[PDB]
């Protein structure tokens, strides 16, 4: 006989498209199980559930992939005959399209002081918020200007968007970084402009320019007498002068003067 | 090597009132001059660059002034979280050298403290040692007296103490205060109180237990 | 974003050596020079010496030639820096820094001490309307300890008192004010972790 309690039917509310469900159905207190027919199908799709069974019960389980022709609110339904009698479990299942946010940027790559523009577009009916911009989502796309600056350079744009599908939150983000370009530099904190040494001592003169890209550095006195910029050298008379140091990249050119003062012993 | 000394040593002031911290240079340093502030635990945080330049993520309110030998740094409007160690540091001619700091401290209203006792838990008794707990936590201002009373006797030795931070939000502070016997003298004694002495009130707020009473 | 990761607390014997790591990540590495400093637990900042980051040319101040060694791997983006024959004064915390001291690191204590390492005894405390709750970590060595509730759950309302040295050992203690209602209904656990010793404690407060 088959019993008067419809079939138990597991299965998401929700399903994205171009990708794959879990559906499980199940019924206990009917018999004969082996005469029993289960029907599982999403709509108009027909499902292949592999059956386990008891000897009074049955548990379907069917995977069920969903494409953009499924989309839309389809009927997830049981049914189970035994014989004559007949018991159909129904569930609604809508299937969303929802592609992730498009953080867009003017340009890839971009100069120092440059107006950089960076969006972010999504689904019509949700939600974004650019880095935290605006706080509480609201419309589907948002803005953000900016002056672009070494400290730019490697900055993540992240975008989040919320989609309401049949009455639940659904939640994507997308993120891009910026690169930006910024001419040479020789600060003081990592390139000094003032030495004192004792002579015939050992000193190591330090100077590191920065800038992206990497620029290439070279300090000169009298023409061509280098400063042996990372190296541990005996300090010297010879060593004594202004020093012209010159940061060199595709982004521009600086100097700084450096002096190195030998105190004689 | 370049000397900085910073003035004054602890800079205490209410919120909103405009702050300023000195940093004098023993050499002529131009605007070599950076500061930094450091919270409790925490790294330093460059706050101002070369004199007066700002960096961006910081606050409006910080800004810097000055060139040779003399340089300021000045907060328009004090808030409660900018509790913290202030440090001027130079960078004219290596080696770098910092400040000996300044320590910015928030003045605040009246708060009575929110006294706890606590018995020795049945772990500890087991190992052979008893030692009380009595926390007492949100109170202003900072300087309080908790006396432990075994019994009526005070007790002198075998007492440690220790304060939290200045709160960054509501600027109050805490204490912990344990009392350590041996089992022998805990389990030879009926009550324990540790009343707390503080500008809030005139008379002792006491917080006591039996240890007969569960 | 930029992240300066240290290698975290180290214990080591009188004579001994200790190579603190600062491994970086979010910009490049051979851009800014690295520079390192010390703090002591007077709270007084100290310049140890730089390194190139390109050729690995280091400098000093004088007072930490030979104590410290600058020394760095470019492909994994890391700075160490090497002290040796450590005595008592070089027990304090150390920081990387780079781009002009713009980004720091969390920082490393080192502890300099003859005295061996010690697991806490977590002990539990319990007694308008509204319950406190205790944790006492009784008797470690060394520093520091991390104390947290359910996991970190808890976060406000938290009292973690600084630890106090007393005869070789350090004390802490923490508290916890929650709902009078919500206790003992719901539990309530202290998390107590001393990475020295490799102890993970876990004491639920039982009414008494
Ligand atoms: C389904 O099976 C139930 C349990 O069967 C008993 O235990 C199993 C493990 C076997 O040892 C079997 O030989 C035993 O009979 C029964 O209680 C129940 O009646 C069965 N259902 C129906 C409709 O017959
Ligand atoms: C179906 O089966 C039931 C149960 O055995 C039986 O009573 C009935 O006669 C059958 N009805 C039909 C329409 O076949
Ligand atoms: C984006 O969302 C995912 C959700 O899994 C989260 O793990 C991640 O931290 C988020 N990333 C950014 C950049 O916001
Ligand atoms: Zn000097
Ligand atoms: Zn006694």
């Amino acid at each position: 006989v088959l019993p008067a309690t419809p079939p138990q039917l597991v299965s998401p509310r929700v399903l994205e498209v171009d990708t794959q469900g879990t559906v499980v159905c199940s019924l206990d207190g009917l018999f004969p199980v082996s005469e029993a027919q289960v029907h599982l199908a999403l709509g108009d799709q027909r499902l292949n559930p592999t059956v386990t069974y008891g000897n009074d019960s049955f548990s379907a389980k069917a995977s069920v992939s969903v494409t953009a022709e499924d989309e839309g609110t389809q009927r997830l339904t049981c049914a189970v005959i035994l014989g004559n009698q007949s018991q159909e479990t129904l569930q609604t299942v809508t299937i969303y399209s929802f592609p992730a946010p498009n953080v867009i940027l003017t340009k890839p790559e971009v100069s120092e002081g440059t107006e950089v523009t960076v969006k972010c577009e999504a689904h019509p009916r949700a939600k974004v918020t650019l880095n935290g911009v605006p706080a509480q989502p609201l419309g589907p796309r948002a803005q953000l200007l900016l002056k672009a600056t070494p400290e730019d350079n490697g900055r993540s744009f992240s975008c989040s968007a919320t989609l309401e599908v049949a009455g639940q939150l659904i939640h994507k983000n997308q993120t891009r970084e910026l690169r930006v370009l910024y001419g040479p530099r020789l600060d003081e904190r990592d390139c000094p402009g003032n030495w004192t040494w004792p002579e015939n001592s050992q000193q190591t003169p330090m100077c590191q320019a920065w800038g992206n890209p990497l620029p290439e550095l070279k300090c000169l006195k009298d023409g061509t007498f280098p400063l042996p910029i990372g190296e541990s050298v005996t300090v010297t008379r010879d060593l004594e002068g202004t020093y012209l140091c010159r940061a060199r990249s595709t982004q521009g050119e600086v100097t700084r003067e450096v002096t190195v003062n030998v105190l004689s012993p | 090597d370049i000397l900085l000394t910073q003035s004054p040593a602890i800079l205490s002031v209410s919120p909103g009132e405009r702050v300023s911290f000195s940093c004098r240079a023993s050499q002529s340093i131009g605007t070599s001059i950076h500061w930094f502030q450091q919270r409790i635990n925490g790294s330093p945080r460059l706050l101002i660059e070369y004199a007066s330049e700002s960096i961006s993520g910081i606050p409006s309110r910080f800004s810097g002034s000055g060139s040779g030998t003399d340089f300021t740094l000045t907060i328009n409007s004090v808030e409660s979280e900018d509790i913290a160690d202030y440090y001027c540091q130079q960078s004219n001619v290596w080696p770098f050298t910092f400040g000996s700091g300044t320590k910015l401290e928030i003045k605040r209203a009246d708060a009575a403290p929110t006294v706890s006792i606590f018995p020795p838990s049945s772990e500890q008794l087991t190992s052979g040692g008893a030692s009380v707990v009595c926390f007492l936590n949100n109170f202003y201002p900072k300087d309080i007296n908790v006396k432990w009373k075994i019994d009526g006797s005070e007790r002198q030795n075998g007492v440690l103490n220790s304060w939290t931070d200045q709160d960054s939000k509501d600027s109050t502070y805490s204490m912990s205060s344990t009392l350590t016997l041996t089992k022998d003298e805990y389990e030879r004694h009926n009550s324990y109180t540790c009343e707390a002495t503080h500008k809030t009130s005139t008379s002792p707020i006491v917080k006591s237990f039996n240890r007969n009473e569960c | 974003e930029v992240q300066l990761q240290q290698s975290g607390p180290e214990l080591v014997q009188p004579g001994a050596s200790v190579k603190i790591s600062c491994k970086t990540s979010g910009y490049t590495f051979s851009e800014f020079t690295m520079h390192w400093v010390k703090q002591s637990h007077g709270k007084s900042l100290e310049w140890i010496g730089g390194i190139n980051t390109i050729n690995g040319g280091s400098s000093y101040k004088q007072s930490f030639k030979d104590k410290a060694t600058l020394t760095v791997d470019k492909s994994s983006s890391t700075a160490y820096m090497e002290l040796n024959s450590l005595t008592s004064e070089d027990s304090a915390v150390y920081y990387c820094a780079t781009k002009g001291f713009a980004y720091w690191g969390q920082g490393t204590l080192v502890t300099v001490s003859a005295a061996k390492t010690t697991p806490p005894s977590v002990y539990p405390l319990a007694p308008n309307s509204m319950v406190t709750l205790g944790c006492l970590v009784k008797g470690y060595f060394p520093e520091p300890v991390t104390v947290t509730w359910n996991s970190g759950s808890l976060s406000s309302g938290v009292h973690t008192f600084p630890a106090v040295l007393q005869s070789d050992l350090y004390t802490l203690s923490s508290s916890v004010t929650v709902p009078s209602s919500t206790w003992p209904s719901e539990t309530v656990t202290c998390n107590v972790a001393h990475p020295a010793s490799s102890t993970k404690v876990d004491k639920k407060i039982v009414p008494r």
